[PDB]
């Protein structure tokens, strides 16, 4: 079975140039028909241009004519496309596509790409700031109430966040990131519990962001 | 399986744009062939 | 350049069930057409090309059809592989684009949400920006509506809306309210309130606070 891997994660500032490629294996390369496609999160899926893995012709998209470039290495049978003059926007997930087989060259793409993360920033590397989630005895709930540890003005979108390293499991909720007008992200994660077990129990939140390798615990006080 | 001076890709392409003129439009071709042997015929097709 | 527009933006449907999607074109399409399957946090999976093949190694429920503009896709039995958006590319002519994204769902009765708020921590009082959480959670209907009061009072632009996925086992959403503010407004303002309007409720819910 044909399957198509490349590289992983980047993030670069307005105005750099950035080079994403992706290796292919196939049974044969009749033509082969490496073919990009872009995703701006939670939108339309856009699409790039494909390269003529036979040989070298090069048909490219139109809103973005004149600033990005595809090539592909014969030997090493993986595709390199080239994008410059980035901006705020082009913050994405890249992907590679093609892979016809059959015949020549279509336009539909039957191999697709793991996917390739983009982030066009203006900011640099920093630590996650974090604040408990503290409920009270007005909001007794079934005798249930929730808790939660905020996690704010922080980089990139790993965040694992666990709450007493794996001890629970039960009604955990993980909210997706959030862009701000300051370009950081932020985080909120919650739980609820019987609130029998408020003034009786540990719960620790356990956040790991690698990109700064900072490991942060705060124990929510009631 | 190079490409340079003295090399020459073999497979061109057509670019059909309908901008074209009538010249270089595309066109499907069917082409069939019939033969006369000694077996006994089998595609038939006659009259009614 | 050729525009794609998907009718159904959401579709709702339940397990072994036949589900339907409609294509539409700005221009005339030659059955130049193909369904992609996605899922989140995944690569994108092709369904039908030509608009009526199927392509090897799929279930065979799925089929497409139409021709022209219109275009449809149909599955006869709804199997829980078959929750996630489903996109319709054309390939009619130059700049190829996609279409809007439908999204299956997991139809259960309704379930009403539980409401809770969070005032900003005093460590985060330190810092110097006001941050307050108003909390939805196991709610149906994801198209539900938050608004803030304070100091009886409607706030906009301030506010940030992060909705959670359905989950596959709990099969609900849930929903966090952001307020931020700078120091200089949290003081000025005695009493908060994030409101909350929703299907299920039979009215309005105000859940509030004030500072202490």
């Amino acid at each position: 079975q044909v399957q198509l891997v490349q590289s992983g994660a980047e993030v670069k500032k307005p105005g750099a140039s950035v080079k994403v490629s992706c290796k292919a294996s196939g049974y044969t390369f009749t033509t082969y028909a490496m073919h990009w496609v872009r995703q701006a999160p939670g939108q339309r899926l856009e699409w790039m241009g494909w390269i003529n893995a036979g040989n070298g012709n090069t048909k490219y998209s139109q809103k973005f004519q004149g600033r990005v470039t595809i090539t592909r290495d014969t030997s090493a049978s993986t595709a390199y496309m080239e994008l410059s003059s980035l901006r705020s926007e082009d913050t994405a997930v890249y992907y590679c596509a093609g892979g016809g087989g059959r015949r020549l060259q279509f336009d539909y793409f039957d191999y697709w790409g793991q996917g390739t993360l983009v982030t066009v920033s203006s900011a640099s590397t920093k630590g996650p700031s974090v604040f408990p989630l503290a409920p009270s005895s007005k909001s007794t709930s079934g005798g249930t109430a929730a808790l939660g540890c905020l996690v704010k003005d922080y980089f990139p979108e790993p965040v694992t966040v666990s709450w007493n390293s794996g001890a629970l499991t039960s009604g955990v909720h993980t909210f997706p990131a959030v862009l701000q007008s300051s370009g950081l992200y932020s985080l909120s994660s919650v739980v609820t519990v019987p609130s029998s077990s408020l003034g009786t129990q540990t719960y620790i939140c356990n956040v790991n962001h690698k990109p700064s390798n900072t490991k942060v615990d705060k124990k929510v006080e009631p | 399986g190079v490409e340079g001076f003295n090399c020459y890709f073999p497979l061109q392409s057509y670019g059909f744009q309908p901008t074209n003129g009538v010249g270089y439009q595309p066109y499907r071709v069917v082409v069939l062939s019939f033969e006369l042997l000694h077996a006994p015929a089998t595609v038939c097709g006659p009259k009614k | 350049d050729i525009q794609m527009t998907q009718s159904p933006s959401t579709l709702s449907a339940s397990v072994g069930d036949r589900v339907t999607i409609t294509c539409r074109a700005s221009q005339s399409i030659s059955s130049w057409l193909a369904w992609y399957q996605q899922k989140p946090g995944k690569a994108p999976k092709l369904l039908i090309y030509d608009a009526s093949s199927l392509e090897s190694g799929v279930p065979s429920r799925f089929s497409g059809s139409g021709s022209g503009t219109e275009f449809t896709l149909t599955i006869s039995s709804l199997q829980p592989d078959d929750f996630a958006t489903y996109y319709c590319q054309q390939y009619n002519g130059y700049p190829w684009t996609f279409g809007q994204g439908t999204k299956v769902e997991i139809k259960r009765t309704v379930a009403a949400p539980s409401v809770f708020i969070f005032p900003p921590s005093d460590e985060q009082l330190k810092s110097g920006t006001a941050s307050v959480v108003c909390l939805l959670n196991n709610f149906y209907p994801r198209e539900a509506k938050v608004q803030w009061k304070v100091d009886n009072a409607l706030q906009s632009g301030n506010s940030q809306e992060s909705v959670t996925e359905q989950d596959s086992k709990d099969s609900t959403y849930s929903l966090s309210s952001t307020l931020t503010l700078s120091k200089a407004d949290y003081e000025k303002h005695k009493v908060y309130a994030c409101e909350v309007t929703h299907q299920g409720l039979s009215s309005p819910v105000t859940k509030s606070f004030n500072r202490g």
